[PDB]
């Protein structure tokens, strides 16, 4: 009971798991083409905010909280010890870990655990299966029993929808399987290599536009072992404020100094730029070797690009480097899938290291790492993962050399184009009707991730329990990953979903927020000045005709 | 040792926290600190005028003299800022490798900047209450002399150009660098 | 000469070479002025019997 069940498989006939896996498009009307912007440059967004006693209320919460957890600590350890002898020294030896350390996880988190770390089986496509538990104590342990059900799917990276069980991927990776085994020999200099590695690289290198590149086993590893290679000491390494760990963990390991610029301002980066040169290295005043500067294509919390033009004219004035991370952009964003290059309209010839990743669009695990020549033919030499590490396995180059296959369009002709109008429809019409409802809406206008403000931390559990309870999966976020008044739900849209399952959660979301007051929509949303307070019937029955016409997204 | 990492208790009457060296400065503190970053955002000022208010009406609930209750306002609102502030000596999550664990939520607000605006509207809300406050325990000298005593030793010197980074072993051995 | 050519001129006490020592060291690490960039080329004057 306390464990885990294993869950036989279900016997059902092909259509239906073809129908739950994947939907099938009604009307030829539900697809959206996008346009390449030439001389645009991006505006400064513009964000909207709640009254204040919103914030004053959240204020008062956090302190109430504060004051009663730590009070209790402090009075709990110090009435009795026999229950907690994992935070006390025992015979001589520390304990693992701090108290102070570990505070709001055991103390504001642990009451609301039952929101992360949700088992589900199957393949996760339109329809997730979910095993049921049970809480006991206040989310200490949970008993198991042998049901599951279905929910819908908004909390999944599957933006084309290639995670299937039927199809001409799951056959080539079988056929890989039945050529090549699982069994890697070992790190790539001493037998892992074969040619699948380097028919992979080829098609890689193709595809994004570039001269040639590799590829990896770990995302993670990509960034980890990198800047350690041409960065020490004596380098300045300029980066967003909003950047993932793995790039964080590089830079740390790689030993270069270490300087941020506030997000969307590049005033700052320039008056930054200009004092680092002049300056030169603390305590010495010598000029730096070298620049870089480190950015990230689509940002996942709030949906917003970078500004690509004005980095290259810089580091074109300035005679610096840049780097771009493409984990959420490559295969989703563009007229055809190249990543932000594309939208923009920049040559990659301008980016001297592009990178990628293949779990978040392709169905599988890896990554790339894209730049020119003799830049590559040195980084082979004095990389640590090539001759230190294990090497990619067959099934997952199989899979990912027929996904992109697929999207290029060399193989099952008319596939690519559709699920990425599918899923620009989709976004658009999503946000424009959440914003037309009267809800708060981050982001730009086709951007796959939907950030919906939920600013009382109470609101939090009550929300994605009754979302659960009407079947619909959610991930909601809060402190300390977002900043304190603001906490969102964020919603990952994908290619296989259909209008009707669209109409179906904004009916439920709509009578759910009206019942826990979350509309407060301050008019800046709207593009004519005026709140917006609509039916649900109005806004289903106008929105998907006026969804294309792009004049009615403020940014 | 190949790396020398330890932390020193040096004991004296006065002492201060040495320089941050090149890699525990330079490199160590580079992303939000998000502890002391939600200062300068919305609603962060008004919330201590609102705090002041439920208290007083908090006090003037129970139906006491407009004095006692006045001091008790002003001692319970310097005190809890005291201990929100300047006691507690740490953060509550692992920032790096525990770059922050000689300093206070004060020393680091605005990356260790002196003179900013929150800075200065802080140091101000303690002495305009004061004077408001005084002016119905005038007639007892004890009662003034207290208050007097609670703001200039609690709510000004710790905010102050000098006693910055300013430790005194007298109620325990401190740690510095 | 010094004076036509232009370079930055310092001077140290006759019959003093920890002067001398010690003056280099210095102007070695500190470098250009208001830069602290290090000098292309350091030269040293003097004259073989004094008259
Ligand atoms: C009658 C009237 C009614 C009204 C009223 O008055 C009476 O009612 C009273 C009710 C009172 C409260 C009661 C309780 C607390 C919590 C206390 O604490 C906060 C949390 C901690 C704050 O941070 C420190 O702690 C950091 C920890 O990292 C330290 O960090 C460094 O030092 C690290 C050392 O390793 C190095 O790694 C690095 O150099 C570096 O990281 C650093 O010193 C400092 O930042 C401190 O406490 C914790 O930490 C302790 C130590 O671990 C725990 O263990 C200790 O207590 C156990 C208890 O069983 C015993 O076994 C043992 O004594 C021993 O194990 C303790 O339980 C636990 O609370 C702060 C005071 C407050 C709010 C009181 C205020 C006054 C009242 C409101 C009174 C009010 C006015
Ligand atoms: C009906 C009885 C009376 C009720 C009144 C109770 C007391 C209220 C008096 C007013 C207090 C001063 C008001 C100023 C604050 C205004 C509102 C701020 C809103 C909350 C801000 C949350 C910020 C989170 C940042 C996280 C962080 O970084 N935290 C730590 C480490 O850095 C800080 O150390 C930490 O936060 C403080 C830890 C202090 C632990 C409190 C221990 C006291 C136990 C209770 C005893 C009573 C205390 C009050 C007399």
């Amino acid at each position: 009971y306390t464990r885990v069940p294993l869950c036989e498989p279900e016997e059902l006939p092909d259509d239906i798991q073809k129908e739950n896996e994947y939907g099938t498009l009604d009307s030829p009307g539900h697809l959206y083409q996008v346009k390449s912007r030439h001389g645009k440059p991006l505006p400064e967004p513009v964000v909207d905010t709640p009254p204040y006693y919103i914030s004053l209320l959240t204020y008062l919460n956090y302190l109430i909280l504060i004051i009663l957890g730590h009070v209790h600590d402090f009075l709990g350890m110090t009435f009795q010890k026999n229950k907690h002898l994992d935070l006390l020294e025992h015979d001589g030896l520390a304990p693992w870990f701090s108290n102070f350390e570990s505070f709001y996880v055991r103390r504001i988190k642990m009451r609301i655990d039952d929101c992360f770390s949700r088992p589900t089986t199957g393949v996760p496509g339109r329809f997730i299966r979910c095993i049921d538990r049970i809480s006991h104590n206040i989310n200490e342990y949970f008993t198991y029993s042998g049901a599951v059900y279905p929910c819908m799917n908004l909390s999944s990276y599957n933006y084309l929808g290639f995670a299937q069980s039927k199809g001409q991927c799951t056959d080539a990776a079988l056929e890989s399987v039945d050529k090549y085994s699982i069994q890697s020999g070992g790190p790539r200099a001493q037998i892992g290599t074969t040619d699948l590695h380097i028919k992979a690289e080829k098609l890689v290198a193709r595809f994004i536009g570039k001269e040639d590149a590799l590829v990896f086993s770990m995302g993670y590893g990509t960034n980890a072992n990198l800047f350690n290679a041409f960065l020490d000491k004596k380098c300045l390494v300029i980066s967003d404020e909003l950047n993932h760990t793995s790039i964080r963990t590089g830079v740390r390991l790689s030993g270069a100094a270490v300087r941020t610029f506030k997000h969307g301002d590049m005033v700052g980066l320039e008056k930054l730029i200009r004092e680092q040169i002049v300056l030169g290295q603390p305590k010495t005043n010598r000029p730096w070797k070298k620049i870089l500067i480190c950015a990230e294509g689509l940002f996942s919390m709030e949906g917003t690009l970078c500004n690509l033009p004005k980095l290259v004219e810089l580091k074109k004035k300035y005679k610096c480097y840049l780097f771009i991370d493409e984990a959420h952009s490559i295969g989703a964003m563009g007229p055809t899938g190249r990543g932000v290059c594309e939208i923009f309209g920049v040559d990659p010839k301008d980016v001297d290291i592009l990178m990628g990743t293949f779990t978040k669009s392709f169905g599988a695990a890896g990554g790339y790492i894209a730049a020119d020549q003799w830049i590559i033919d040195r980084l082979r030499l004095d990389l640590t993962t090539v001759s230190y590490s294990e090497s990619m396995p067959a099934p997952v180059l199989a899979q990912t050399i027929s996904s992109l296959q697929t999207i290029s369009g060399e193989i099952c002709p008319g596939q690519g184009t559709e699920r990425l109008q599918r899923i620009a429809f989709n976004s658009r019409y999503l946000r424009l009707a959440l914003q037309r409802l009267g809800f708060i809406v981050y982001g730009v206008a086709d951007s796959p991730v939907i950030p919906l403000l939920l600013y009382c931390p109470s609101k939090m559990p009550a929300f994605s329990r009754m979302m659960l309870q009407r079947r619909i999966a959610v991930v909601v976020v809060a402190y300390p990953a977002t900043p304190l008044i603001e906490s969102r739900v964020r919603f990952c849209m994908s290619a296989s979903l259909t209008k009707e399952d669209i109409d179906y959660l904004l009916r439920h979301v709509s009578e759910v927020g009206d019942k826990l007051n979350l509309k407060s929509n301050s008019g800046k949303s709207s593009y004519d000045g005026k709140r917006q307070r609509w039916d649900i019937e109005e806004v289903i029955r106008r929105t998907p005709e006026d969804c294309k016409d792009d004049k009615y997204f403020v940014n | 040792p190949v790396t020398d990492h330890r932390r020193r208790r040096a004991a004296a009457v006065i002492s201060h926290v040495e320089q941050e060296t090149f890699e525990d400065e330079n490199d160590q503190q580079m992303l939000p600190n998000m502890n002391a970053t939600w200062v300068d955002q919305r609603g962060a000022w008004l919330i201590h005028i609102v705090v002041i208010v439920l208290l007083r009406l908090f006090y003037s609930l129970f139906g006491s003299t407009p004095k006692w209750t006045w001091t008790l306002t002003n001692m319970t609102y310097i005190i809890g800022f005291y201990i929100m502030f300047h006691l507690v000596k740490g953060t509550p999550f692992d920032f790096n490798g525990g770059a922050y664990d000689n300093l206070t939520m004060w020393e680091q607000i605005n990356d260790e900047t002196l003179y900013t605006p929150t800075r200065k509207f802080l140091l101000i809300v303690p002495i305009v209450l004061f004077l408001i406050s005084n002016q119905y325990y005038r007639n007892d000298m004890t009662l003034f002399l207290s208050n007097l005593a609670v703001t200039v030793l609690i709510g000004v010197v710790p905010k102050l150009g000098i006693t910055h980074r300013l430790r005194i072993s007298i109620p325990g051995i401190t740690g510095r660098a």
